[PDB]
């Protein structure tokens, strides 16, 4: 308990601002008028875009 | 008010009147439907699992 240690510590703050850091994903094409399943910065859902 | 009270006297009306009042009842209210699914899970489908 008493040998010494190292510490690093990682903070993140949500979206609010546009992103900047993230992990590797490809990226597809706009599809619109059609229901579909979208991934917007990491947010999930299922509907129409317009 | 105060009416006169008489052991011998009495008062009989001599003109009439026709009123119209109006009388207001609700009756029926609106019908609603719910949706358990789309209401607590919405699109997710393993909220509807659980
Ligand atoms: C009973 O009441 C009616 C209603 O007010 C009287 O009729 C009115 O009489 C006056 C006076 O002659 C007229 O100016 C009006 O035009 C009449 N009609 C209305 C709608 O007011 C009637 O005269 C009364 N009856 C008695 C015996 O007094
Ligand atoms: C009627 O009323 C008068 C006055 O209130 C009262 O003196 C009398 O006793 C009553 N009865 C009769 C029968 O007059």
């Amino acid at each position: 308990g008493h040998q010494p240690y190292r510490v690093v510590v990682l903070s993140f703050e949500l979206l609010h601002a546009p992103a900047t850091v993230c992990g590797p994903k490809k990226s597809t094409n706009l599809v619109k008028n059609k229901c579909v399943n979208f991934n917007f910065n990491g947010l999930t859902g299922t509907g129409v875009l317009t | 008010n105060s009416v006169a009270y008489s052991n011998n006297s009495i008062a009989i009306p001599t003109n009439f009147t026709i009123s119209v009042t109006t009388e207001i009842l609700p009756v029926s209210m609106t019908k609603t439907s719910v949706d358990c699914t789309m209401y607590i899970c919405g699109d997710s489908t393993e909220c509807s699992n659980l």
